[PDB]
């Protein structure tokens, strides 16, 4: 009764299938759910959290806390460069092991926009100015303070603000073909008497609201 | 939408590959055995360490192959082999040999299967008197650190269903595991250390990230 | 809800494992035989002794394997084997050899089956001129104590469906048994004695429980 | 006609399946049901019955009726202990083979609340007082009558009541980590002339209305 | 198309089954029925007839 015809694909085990399954313990009532705080629906909720960037990743300081501190030096040096890096998460060693970097290495294609945040950790009596400049992907890094001023920049006065936030629009993956950010001494740091000498900058990276990821893969870290 | 929790975890993997014989002189090589903990498959382990408490159903498919020994005897005309696959809930009896009475108890769910057919499959509910499983536990059992008694989830035993004085063959089982209806709580930072053992969180100190030339170094634009 | 009667009893188990040949010199080793009483499988026996009268349907699945003898002859090219499985109601004729006329009677339900296919399966109604089966009977048959004639439930015979002068092979059958639509009456206390035979309630005197140090002894709190 | 596609899981015999089955005797009308008294729907109906506890389970008296009697002695002993035990059904040898204990050993996880009942079986002319004290799980057993009075207790006057009932809320399973109950001489027993010397206490255990069991398993008794 | 899943019990021949079957002669019109007297619906109609007992079976 009920004539029936087997199609090809019968009696195979496909690893990605979504069929019903017989339960092995039908006479069993599961424990009811408890409202635990902190439920996660989506991995973008983890990527949209700030985490500290190891910018000072040079030889000798890779297992100390000194990797996280940008070394602002004292004196009059009002044209030199403070730091510079490309904005390439998932690939570049600066951004590779952050909270945003670890999530991006489970996916093969991703694109979105990034929020950077800089914090000056000096004494309350220090004042001075910095220049934060952004070059788009395709453009070269600036070589002086003057041609960095001729691009997109912002002048940050640490005597009036302790922090400066920066949103970067065009981010994706595939000798860089990526944008970069550099910082330049506009003035130099001025102190009164009886203060510490050196000062430090820290950096935080996060992801803005629109961020897309595709093609779940294996992670290349273990 | 591909970063949803369900698409990130509801995926199959091989977790155990054992071998077992029809006749031997060891009596532990006559059946196959696996304790079911979620800390001994390195595939799913690192993906679960992003969360503190998890709750899911489990789906298990089996792939079984056989061969005849190259010892002495050819010209056989054997019928297809039968296999018994027994699941033990947390708190059931454990066999010691293949001839034990515990293979016949009415409360261990068991599957009988003969070769040539579709691969076998059963499903497990959330079996815990608590309200969620625990990926992390800071404390004692009652005394082993890190281990509690709410993550008991059971065992799996496999043997041949021959008669008396059988023919010598050796079989192999692959167990494929897959979680369904997954819910997670309290996200954690990823594991920046290679796993050492399958019970603790022990490690060796590793560097935070990789080095570069200087703090100003940006590679040349193509 | 897991302590309901249906979830406590509606579960499968192997009850008989016999062996039978295609050609022999014994003529009783050419077929397989089992009288169906519910007092010779120790799996379901103790779970049934909690009740006095029971009523259920029965579901039976068969798992059958074969092999060729290691005697002398190799190089064969045999077709798949056919098997006959005959159920006899209470009050039907009984065969004496495999060549008997009683294998062909129109009132014994029979199943024919060839190897490589899904395992065979048939279902039995409640077959009793009484209104329930009896787990316990305090009286005589008419004279055997404890045994009445209302618990007759039938027999099972299996043989090969070869032609004339066959090839030497030996087969094995596993019978899997499962009750459905179960109803019970008059609960009893459990059996605090090891079962001795499969017909009576005979036993040896055993202790009520296990001992301890004194009547005040409580083990130390951890 | 009707194109059809076989999914994996075809032609397997799964021991826990719930499929339709072909009937072997369709031309058969079953005997109608009879309304026998004492029908059981659930195993909690067996656990919610009182049964006598073998409290006096010491060496020498394990096969006599003397195992069930608590030995109240005469004279003036008005600070000593009469008995004490932990309340751990299924594990502890005191409660292991009762009606509640035998049901609990078919399940791997259970939890509920217990009702104890004590009965004084002396002569009608005896009078005196006892103290029944309960310590929660985690707390130690008391060592005197005074610190048992400082906990949760009840003073039982057998000249006015022959019985005293006790409900215990927090019961589960996994050097005890369980609650316990002890009995202390408050006064001592006073008799007139021409009475028997010794007296006895009996104990009954049952389960209250809320009791849950999960994960049907094999029983570790045969 | 139409995902489908084989259950156990497939491709067995059970002697008591009640399935449809393909007809081997579809282009064939059977002979119509004739009203023959004495149609039987049930074996109790045979048992409810008197028959002579061999009592003197010595």
């Amino acid at each position: 009764g009920l004539p029936v015809m087997n199609t090809p694909g019968s009696n195979q085990f496909l690893t990605s299938d979504d069929f019903q399954s017989p339960s092995a313990m039908p006479q069993f009532d599961v424990t009811p759910e408890l409202n635990i705080p902190g439920e996660v629906q989506n991995l973008m909720e983890i990527a949209e959290v700030d985490s500290v960037v190891p910018v000072n990743n040079v030889e000798g300081k890779l297992d100390t806390m000194e990797i996280y501190r940008i070394p602002v030096q004292s004196g009059n040096h009002q044209s030199s460069q403070v730091f510079g890096f490309q904005v390439q998460p998932g690939l570049d060693n600066v951004f590779k092991h952050t909270l945003l970097g670890e999530i991006l290495n489970y996916y093969a294609h991703w694109s979105g926009s990034i929020k950077l945040t800089f914090v000056f950790c000096g004494s309350a009596m220090a004042t001075g100015k910095f220049l934060l400049a952004y070059a788009p992907p395709g453009a070269n890094a600036p070589k002086s303070r003057k041609d960095a001023m001729l691009g997109t920049h912002i002048i940050w006065d640490v005597g009036l603000q302790s922090s400066c936030v920066l949103c970067i629009p065009w981010i994706s993956q595939t000798y860089t073909s990526a944008g970069n950010v550099t910082c330049w001494y506009q003035t130099g740091i001025v102190v009164p008497a009886g203060t510490p000498t050196s000062c430090s900058i820290m950096c935080f990276v996060s992801a803005c609201n629109d961020f897309s990821v595709r093609l779940l893969k294996d992670t290349p870290f273990i | 939408s591909e970063s949803s929790i369900e698409n990130f975890l509801c995926r199959s993997a091989c977790v155990y590959m054992g071998e077992y014989h029809t006749t031997n002189t060891d009596t532990s090589k006559l059946f196959a055995s696996w304790t079911i903990n979620a800390r001994r498959m390195v595939q799913m382990r690192r993906k679960l360490e992003l969360f503190t408490y998890v709750r899911f159903d489990m789906e298990v498919t089996f792939v079984i192959t056989s061969k005849q020994d190259q010892g002495t005897q050819l010209g056989q005309d054997m019928p297809p082999l039968t296999h018994q696959i027994m699941y033990i809930p947390p708190g059931g009896p454990i066999p010691k040999s293949v001839t034990d009475y515990t293979w016949q108890t009415s409360t261990n769910p068991s599957i009988f299967w003969t070769e040539g057919n579709a691969p076998p499959r059963m499903s497990i509910p959330f079996i815990s008197i608590g309200n969620a499983y625990s990926n992390f536990y800071d404390g004692w059992s009652h005394g082993v650190y890190g281990y509690n008694t709410l993550n008991h989830m059971g065992q799996i035993y496999v043997r041949h269903v021959n008669g008396s004085s059988p023919l010598p063959m050796t079989s192999t089982v692959r167990m494929y595991f897959k979680p369904k209806h997954v819910k997670v709580w309290v996200p954690r930072p990823p594991r920046l250390c290679q796993y050492k053992n399958a019970s603790t969180v022990n490690f060796t100190p590793t560097n935070i990230t990789e080095k570069r030339q200087s703090i100003n170094y940006i590679p040349e634009t193509v």
